[PDB]
C-alpha cells in the first residue's frame, strides 16, 4: 500500500522549478544589461553637467 | 546565485536612481546661476545704454 | 499635447517606462484612458471624438514600434512575460481591469444584431476605420498572433458576426 | 432597485423624447409593468425577517446590515449585494456594500428621473415636446392616475 | 570534520557494506551525504521534502524577481531623469557661454535632405527591429585580438613606468 502511495506521489512541480530558475537567470541578466546601459548614460550626463 | 545578482543589481539601480536626482540638482543650481548671470548682463546692458 | 509628443518615436520607449514604473499609476492612467473612451455643445462632443482619434493615433503609431510599445500595456498585453504568452481575458474576469481592446470591440459591436449592422459604420466612419485597422495591425504582428486570434475567435465570435453584414 | 427604474427611464426617453415608434409598445409594456412603482413613488420594500435569516445564512452580515440601514426586504438586500458584487469591478476601491449603497441611491435616482421625464412629456401648457400623440396620452394618463394618488 | 563524524560509525541499521559502497559511489559527496531511506513510505517522505523545498524555491525565486522588478522600475525612472539633467545641462551651457561672451563684451570693451533620408533610414531600422564552419574562424580571430590587446596594454604600462 505504501508502495502504491509512493507511486501516486508522482512529481510534476520539480519539473516546473528548473524552468522557473532558468527563466529567472535570464531575468536577472536583463536587469543587469539595463543597469549596465544606464551607467554609461549617467557617465555622459555627468560629463556634460561638469 | 540569483539572490547575489539581484542584490547587486539593486545596488546598481539605487545608484543610478540617486545619481539622476543629483544631476537634476545640478541642473537646478545651474539654472539658478544662469539667472544671476542674466542679472549681471542686464546691468551691463544698462551701462552700455548709458 | 500627448498625441503630439507621441508622434516622436524617440520618446515612446522612455515614455513607456514613465508610464509603467509605478504600478498603481499605470493602472490609474489606464483607467482614465478607458473611462474617456467609454464616454457615453457641438465643440464638446467634437473634442471628445478628436480625442478618441488622437488616442487611437498614439496606439496605431505605437503598434508599429518595436516592443514593449506602450500599446502593449494599453490593450492589456502582458509585458512581464513574452508578450505572445500574455493572457488577454475579459474585463473584470479573474480581476482583469478594462483594457483598451475590450472597449474597442464594444464600440464596434454596437448594433451588430440589427439588420443594418454595427451602428458605428453608419455614425462614425473614421473611427470604424481606425478600429478595424487596429484589429489588423494587431492580428498580423506575429508575436501578437496567437492570443489575439484565440480570444478573438472563441470569446466574441467576431469574424462571422461582423462579416455577416458586409459590404459596408 | 436600479435596473428596473433605469430601463423605465431609457424606454420612456426613446418613446417620448427620442420619438421612436419601436419604443411606444415597449413603453406601454413598461408603464403597465411598473404602474404600482410610480403609484407608490419612492416606497422601498420593507424589511422581511425570513429574508434576513436566509441571507445571514448565505454577505450574511452585509445583507443584514443593509436591511438595517434602509429597512429593506433582506432578500432584496441580498439581490442588491449580489448586484454590487457583479458590479464590484466597475467600482474599483469600494466594497460590495458601498457599491450597494450607491446602487440603491442610483435606483431612487432613476425612478425619480423617469418620473420627471414622464411629467414633462405630458400635455403641458408651458411646453409640449414633439411626441407621438398616443405617447403623450399614455404618459398623461399614467400621470393623472398617479397624481390622483397624492403624488404631491 | 562533522561530515566524517556522521557518515561513518554506520547509520540507523543499514549494514556497513552497503553504507561504505554508497559512501564510495557518492557523486558530489561535498554537496550531499548518503542518507538512509527505508522502503516506500520513505519515498513518500522524499517526495514531501521535494515539495516543501519546491515551495521554498519558488518563494526565494519570486523574491529575487521582486528585487529585479524594483530595480527595473527605479532604473527606468533614473534613466528618465538623466535626460532631464542632460537637456538642462545644455540649457545651462547656453547660459554660461552667453555669460562668458558678455564678460568678453562689456569689460573687454574700451545636407538637410541628407538628414531627411537619414531619419528615414533610422526609422527603417526601427521597423526591422519589429554557418557552423565560420564560428571556428571567428572564435579564433577574437582569440587572436584578445591576445594582442594584452600586449597593447602591457606596452601602455611599460610606457607609464618609463614616464
Amino acid at each position: 500500500q505504501v508502495q502504491e502511495e509512493i507511486s501516486r506521489m508522482s512529481s510534476k512541480a520539480m519539473l516546473k522549478v528548473q524552468e522557473d530558475i532558468k527563466a529567472l537567470k535570464q531575468l536577472l541578466s536583463v536587469a543587469s544589461s539595463g543597469l549596465q546601459r544606464n551607467a554609461l548614460a549617467i557617465d555622459k550626463l555627468k560629463i556634460e553637467t561638469a | 546565485t540569483l539572490h547575489r545578482e539581484m542584490e547587486k543589481v539593486k545596488l546598481d539601480q539605487k545608484r543610478l536612481d540617486q545619481e539622476l536626482d543629483f544631476i537634476l540638482s545640478q541642473q537646478k543650481e545651474l539654472e539658478d546661476l544662469l539667472t544671476p548671470l542674466e542679472e549681471s548682463v542686464k546691468e551691463q546692458s544698462g551701462t552700455i545704454y548709458l | 499635447i500627448l498625441c503630439s509628443i507621441s508622434c516622436n518615436s524617440k520618446i515612446q520607449e522612455k515614455i513607456v517606462g514613465d508610464f509603467t514604473q509605478d504600478q498603481n499609476v499605470s493602472q490609474k492612467l489606464m483607467v482614465g484612458f478607458v473611462s474617456c473612451l467609454d464616454s457615453e455643445q457641438v465643440k464638446q462632443t467634437n473634442i471628445r471624438y478628436m480625442t478618441k482619434i488622437h488616442i487611437l493615433n498614439l496606439l496605431i503609431t505605437s503598434l508599429e514600434m518595436k516592443a514593449p510599445n506602450l500599446a502593449m500595456f494599453l490593450l492589456g498585453y502582458e509585458l512581464k512575460k513574452p508578450v505572445s504568452t500574455t493572457n488577454l481575458q475579459d474585463s473584470g474576469v479573474l480581476g482583469c481591469p478594462r483594457t483598451c481592446l475590450h472597449s474597442i470591440l464594444d464600440i464596434l459591436r454596437k448594433g451588430t444584431d440589427v439588420r443594418a449592422g454595427p451602428v458605428a459604420v453608419w455614425d462614425t466612419p473614421h473611427l470604424a476605420e481606425l478600429c478595424y485597422q487596429v484589429i489588423y495591425q494587431l492580428c498580423a504582428c506575429a508575436d501578437t498572433s496567437g492570443p489575439t486570434m484565440r480570444y478573438l475567435r472563441t470569446s466574441q465570435d467576431f469574424l462571422f458576426s461582423q462579416l455577416q453584414h458586409l459590404p459596408f | 432597485l436600479w435596473g428596473p427604474y433605469r430601463e423605465i427611464w431609457q424606454t420612456v426617453l426613446s418613446a417620448l423624447i427620442k420619438r421612436q415608434p419601436e419604443a411606444v409598445h415597449s413603453l406601454d409594456i413598461v408603464l403597465k409593468k411598473y404602474k404600482p412603482d410610480f403609484i407608490s413613488l419612492f416606497k422601498n420594500p420593507p424589511k422581511s425577517a425570513q429574508q434576513h435569516e436566509r441571507v445571514q445564512k448565505a454577505l450574511i452580515k452585509e445583507a443584514f446590515i443593509l436591511s438595517d440601514l434602509y429597512n429593506i426586504g433582506e432578500i432584496a438586500a441580498v439581490e442588491l449585494l449580489l448586484i454590487g458584487e457583479q458590479q464590484q469591478p466597475t467600482f474599483h476601491g469600494l466594497t460590495r456594500g458601498l457599491v450597494a449603497i450607491l446602487l440603491y441611491w442610483d435606483g431612487k435616482s432613476c425612478m425619480a428621473e423617469s418620473l420627471l421625464h414622464l411629467i414633462q412629456a405630458r400635455k403641458g401648457k408651458t411646453f409640449t415636446l414633439d411626441h407621438s400623440p398616443e405617447v403623450v396620452s399614455m404618459v398623461t394618463r399614467f400621470t393623472d392616475d398617479l397624481m390622483e394618488q397624492g403624488l404631491t | 570534520v562533522q561530515i566524517k563524524q556522521l557518515i561513518q560509525n554506520p547509520l540507523s541499521g543499514v549494514d556497513p557494506i552497503i553504507w561504505e559502497q554508497a559512501k564510495v559511489d557518492n557523486p558530489d559527496p561535498e554537496r550531499l551525504i548518503p542518507v538512509p531511506m527505508i522502503g516506500f513510505k520513505e519515498l513518500l517522505r522524499r517526495l514531501e521534502v521535494q515539495d516543501q523545498m519546491t515551495k521554498q524555491h519558488q518563494s526565494r525565486l519570486d523574491i529575487i524577481s521582486e528585487d529585479i522588478g524594483e530595480l527595473q522600475k527605479n532604473q527606468t525612472t533614473t534613466m528618465a531623469k538623466i535626460g532631464q539633467y542632460k537637456r538642462k545641462l545644455m540649457e545651462l551651457s547656453h547660459r554660461v557661454l552667453q555669460v562668458l561672451i558678455k564678460q568678453e563684451i562689456q569689460r573687454k570693451s574700451g545636407f538637410k535632405g541628407r538628414l531627411n533620408e537619414l531619419m528615414s533610414q533610422i526609422r527603417m531600422q526601427n521597423h526591422f527591429g519589429a554557418l557552423r564552419e565560420i564560428k571556428q574562424h571567428l572564435k579564433q580571430q577574437q582569440e587572436g585580438v584578445s591576445h594582442l590587446i594584452s600586449i597593447i596594454k602591457d606596452n601602455h604600462e611599460d610606457i607609464k613606468l618609463i614616464e
